[PDB]
């Protein structure tokens, strides 16, 4: 199996979408490579549309709690809570490759949310936090001011490898090192 | 159709009926209804019997608003059961002329409704939803006289009321007996 | 029907109502009555009730048409729900004859839909969304008075006014009270 | 059904509506309606109103083939939509009598449609329309007096029209203004 | 139904229209008014407008049988669509009084269906089958003039033709125009 | 419903259809036509027309025994389709006025059904079925004149007549030619 | 299973739908063989209906990163993400059967995405980015103009194996190399 | 498992509907058996309803390009794309037991694909490009003139195992060998 | 598992709906049988409600083409297909157990099959050669004319153990062997 084999080699994969059961799986993987050695860069490829935010909240804490530098590499597509999880890699050693995407908005609701208008104030309040917490993670991770992230995500921000370097969310653009 | 030929009969002698959920389309057949009633005569009143489990808001508050504009007082009763936007439009009457049925079951209760969208776009609805509350729960404090606050904290989920406790806290002002 | 029937003793009345969402189908039959009213006294107003969600441009495009070609002032009542192209066709009203009851609701937003087909396809409906948000925006502000860029601004999401705040904007011009 | 009277009434007036997509159905009874018109009175003029998603060509032929040989100078209205089958019957109409609504949206493009069945049915069915997209953009460049190239080049995918668009291009030969 | 209004009209002026797929219940309606117009006046015309996109043979059996027998002459008019039964109750009628609209288009294929249940009951489905394209060829060759033989290697599969095609075929005797 | 109107209108005329599947609500609407036109004049014949795809026994056993029943000679007319009950029903007619259009294609085929329920109730159901098929094939032999072996053996599986088969064999005594 | 032991002969099949799980797979598969041997050539077979976009620029991202050379062998189809990757290969190695299909024509949506305007406005932005990103890797890979390979994938551009390589989607056509 | 213990024997099962997941297991079974021995007999077992017309070619290229030959034994039924993979199979080893089928008719589309009248006439040019090509592959695999075979395979022409031996599809009927 | 331990006992389950895919599992472990002891007798039992008729016609041409003798045990029911395929059995060695059933008709058409009455007509012809094969088959088995098939098949016949020993579908009825 080559999920297992690159395992083996310090290499996860963020290749479906981020749910709960995903997010178990990744900080599954992240955990054990921390056990195994907290000084090797645990590398993360990322090749997802994204998910729910709480799932996303506990991917980027997995991340930031385990010992070992986490290099995320985007590959094609980092959408919603795949782009901020690229950008929660350790600072330097985020990298995405020069045809990969980089989707930042706001965390929306997978549908409709029916309830009493309480309970629709309370979702919206918390549906507005998790939009603080986004861009405040943004924002302590790709050095922008957490004002500039919140007019950006406002609607579906697109950026290629290079304009998600120069916008903070990867720190090196990842050259092709084919020999030939 | 002879539910709608009773119901024509009834709109002749001044009788409309909120008999099913406040939709808009059922609210814009009543609104008519109203409207031809005060063009036919502005001084008669117009008796609306309502049996609803509730509804839309814009729809309750579309019939509201063509029941105070109306020139005729809109005595309203409550029929079995009024909801949500059924004791909201029970209690718009004309005051001294909202009636209970003795065994009409009132529900008053917070407005309630859905949030989707971004976050900007659910902010939004959220500012929304809560001009709306406010606007309602003003509305009743009209209606009951009781204060807004009392409003709120009892409709702050399901509250039900009979005829007599619809009569004392405000929705009617009589019971119907004979 | 009952509906039907007092409808059709409104539109005797010149009182149309535009009280569901706005497709094609319902802008064909409101075109058909104002052309109707139109066809029989041009000279007296045409009383349009609007309580709808919204609906199609192409619809609210052949509704206004057709309420600006008619020789008769159309009298828009924003009775309940005013919503994008409830709103639209409010607006779309003779200047001081467009109305709101004390408590609807109008939702003033950039026009939705969806895009499909190929990259050509697509931008093609790129190019005709623009033109049709431009052409919305510049009617806007010419119904509400406002400059086009605060239209656009504040229409870039879901924009909410009650009656005073619609008046103050300018897509009605009296506020119904007795 | 109110929809069906003021129809009928404006059928009595000499008012048609083209007001869904066009479908066979739909076809047939706007050729009743023309063929009722004519039978009436060949020498007064016949209304159609074009709000249409568009729809299918044997429709829109069976549609443009009753309003031609139709005595009477079938005078189209571009209201709102014209889109496909819309623009189609909309630029079918008399010469110096097709108007376009001031903020009508027209949509002209190539023929849509689907391929089934084995390889000799599929083939056959490409001949077919490729004549039918020939017999269309041929009439097309017929209505708008544009070369037929012109007409294909810019049909090939969705091609939108204003009113003053669709007057330079030529499926219309006035744009109504009061 | 503002349909069948128009519908009725065309009848009592003896036209009759197959707007939509040849099934049962559109045949033995059809039948129905041919009999109806043939126990008005046997010596004038009746004129079957058809937009059809095909149908039942049983149908289409009926709706030839009721045409013949019927005293009067049976004027057929293909209007846009004339497709498997619709070409076929298109040339079913009487000579010389067979009309095609100039952009009709006429489809003649062979019988199309389906086989279900034992080996026997297909087999006694097949020898039906056999008789009923058998039957239908002799008579499309009686009433085109055509061999049997060009009739059946024709309709092998999906056979197209225009206004002028199907003239020189067979199917219609004149083409209408102005 | 022009349908409606032109089969009450040949109702008038002593015109009945048999144009759908014979189940038991079409037979109780034919049988209470057959009734009427009895009660009207009991001396002059009520002309069945047949088209129909079969259906339910019971159901034709009631249609057969209004027939029989009723003082009126019951003309039928197999018009396209007798299959099943159709076929029962067109050779149930009075002798010498059972009629053929001559491209009628009647289907004289065993009674199907379905079994269901515990072994007991199957074999119950069996024996329904067994007197059903006997009375059904007696019933037939007595309308065609055949023997009733000669009819099961035919009537095993789906047995195909066209108008001189079925002439031949004794479902209807004329073939009505122009 | 046959799959891994042509796996072991350095062999990779694109034989399903190109979505993100099958792309996260491929690259996967390309990142194993780049670590056991990065100078023997990987042989990727193509027989695919393609997908997304985003997955379409994963592979080839990956395929470009790897420092394997990517020798793809278009077998019956190579439509829509499968022909650009079947392209994507290295220079002098792109390979295909006689009778493989390359269909390359620009992205397209699978369905209908709604929303705002302004939403809608971003989607086609992005949707146009994708076709002008996937004609310059067709003209960077082909030898073409941009151009070209914009009018020519405007639609269905349906193409042979010989048809491909006068195109310039692959290098040689491959001979049927059996015995007899 | 029987169909590992047969595919060490040298034994390909053609046995499901052929799409392209199929058409990559049976390639990947031709690859692996054609590096394996080079020169030894691949035996290919045909019981298919067919499928679609890329994977038949697909099939057909991968069975023509390994440097085995293919002898293709078809059981039951060789509708559509098995019966041309049969015809497909080395000359002189093509079999059938006496009471297979073959099903010969030109390529139909699964349902109804909609769009605008030029995408509509590609896709015409393209289903009749497949007929011509399953036309020229027919006349070339039995012997026959490329217009026998397209008025043949017009519409669906069966054919028991002697009929197909005499119309070239097959090259031997296998006689029961039975030892009783 | 029980079936492969049977199997190693030259023991094959005919025990689903005789479809391509049961086909082609009948076949497989047929051809492992035959590979491995072309004398010693293969053993299968029938409990099957039939499918279609080419798979029977697979079925039956490898159990009739295989070395070792096929000894069909009908337990249950052998019906449709099945009841052909326990008749094809080698003569001498066809059983079925007393209680078990063999219901023989002619073959039908799985729903409804459209198109042209030209395709109609060709279909109907292939299941007239379908009801005449199987006709033939059962008369070159049981013993009986092909006409007394014909007749018999017309409609579902019906037989017990004992009955289908009569008409010649099996050769012995198996006694119940138990010790006590
Ligand atoms: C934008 C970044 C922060 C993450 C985004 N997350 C969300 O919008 C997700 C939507 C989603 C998508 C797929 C599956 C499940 C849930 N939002 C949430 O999980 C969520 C949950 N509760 C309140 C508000 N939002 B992504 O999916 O756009
Ligand atoms: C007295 C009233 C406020 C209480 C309840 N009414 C509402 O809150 C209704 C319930 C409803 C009905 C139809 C569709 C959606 C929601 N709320 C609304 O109509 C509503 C919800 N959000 C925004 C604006 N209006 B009642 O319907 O139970
Ligand atoms: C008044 C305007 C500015 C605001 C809103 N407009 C829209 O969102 C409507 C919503 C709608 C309705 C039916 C079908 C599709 C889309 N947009 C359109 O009608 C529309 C969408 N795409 C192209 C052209 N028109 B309203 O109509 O809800
Ligand atoms: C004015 C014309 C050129 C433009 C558009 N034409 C078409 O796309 C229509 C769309 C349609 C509608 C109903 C059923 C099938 C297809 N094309 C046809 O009607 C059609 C398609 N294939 C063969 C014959 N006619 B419109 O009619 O949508
Ligand atoms: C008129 C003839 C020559 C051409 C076409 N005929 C048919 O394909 C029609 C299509 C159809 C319609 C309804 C139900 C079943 C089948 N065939 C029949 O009606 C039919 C089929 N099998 C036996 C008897 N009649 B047309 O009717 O579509
Ligand atoms: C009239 C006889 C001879 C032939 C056929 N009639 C029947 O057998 C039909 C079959 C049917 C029809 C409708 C609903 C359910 C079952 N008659 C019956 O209803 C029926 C069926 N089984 C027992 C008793 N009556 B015909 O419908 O094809
Ligand atoms: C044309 C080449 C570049 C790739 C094509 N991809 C797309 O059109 C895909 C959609 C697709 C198509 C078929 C199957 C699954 C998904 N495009 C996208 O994923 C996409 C995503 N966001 C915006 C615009 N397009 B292929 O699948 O037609
Ligand atoms: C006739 C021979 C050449 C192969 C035939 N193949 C096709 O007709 C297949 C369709 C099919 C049929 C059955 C199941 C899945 C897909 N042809 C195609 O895949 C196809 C693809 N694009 C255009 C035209 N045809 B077979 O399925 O009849
Ligand atoms: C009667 C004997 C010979 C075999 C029978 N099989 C068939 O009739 C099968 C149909 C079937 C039945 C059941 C389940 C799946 C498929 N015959 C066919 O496969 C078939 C295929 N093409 C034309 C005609 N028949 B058995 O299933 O009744």
């Amino acid at each position: 199996n080559p999920y297992n084999k690159l395992f083996e080699e310090r290499i996860i994969f963020l290749g479906v979408q981020v749910d709960d059961a995903s997010a178990n799986d990744i900080m599954a993987q992240l955990l054990v490579l921390e056990s195994l050695d907290p000084d090797r860069d645990i590398t993360m490829y990322i090749n997802s549309p994204g998910g729910g935010f709480t799932s996303l909240m506990a991917i980027y804490d997995t991340m930031q709690y385990v010992r070992a530098d986490i290099q995320t590499v985007c590959l094609g597509q980092a959408a919603s809570a795949a782009a901020v999880l690229l950008a929660a890699g350790t600072p330097g050693k985020r990298m995405a490759l020069p045809n990969a995407r980089v989707l930042i908005h706001q965390p929306s609701l997978s549908g409709v949310i029916q309830g009493q208008f309480s309970d629709l104030e309370i979702q919206a309040a918390e549906i507005e936090r998790m939009r603080t917490l986004m861009e405040t993670t943004l924002a302590r991770h790709t050095g922008k001011d957490a004002g500039v992230i919140r007019k950006d995500t406002d609607r579906d921000k697109i950026l290629t490898a290079e304009e998600a370097k120069d916008y903070g969310i990867i720190d090196t653009v990842l050259e092709y090192r084919k020999l030939s | 159709s002879l539910t709608d030929s009773v119901y024509e009969r009834l709109l002749s002698e001044r009788i409309i009926f909120l008999g099913s959920e406040v939709n808009d389309e059922i609210a814009n057949r009543l609104c008519a209804q109203i409207l031809l009633l005060a063009a036919e005569d502005a001084s008669k009143d117009i008796s609306l019997y309502i049996n609803s489990p509730g509804g839309s808001i814009s729809a309750g508050m579309a019939i509201y608003d063509t029941m105070v504009l109306a020139p005729c007082d809109i005595a309203t009763y409550a029929m079995g059961m009024a909801a949500s936007m059924g004791e909201f439009l029970l209690a718009a009457g004309t005051k001294g002329k909202r009636y209970a049925l003795p065994h009409a079951r009132i529900l008053m209760h917070q407005p309630l409704g859905g949030v989707t969208g971004s976050a900007a776009d659910i902010a939004i609805q959220a500012e929304q939803f809560a001009v709306i509350k406010k606007e309602m729960f003003r509305l009743n404090a009209e209606f009951t006289g009781q204060p807004i606050e009392r409003i709120e904290a009892d409709s702050d989920r399901d509250r039900w009321f009979t005829a007599a406790e619809a009569l004392e806290y405000g929705f009617v002002d009589h019971i119907i007996t004979r």
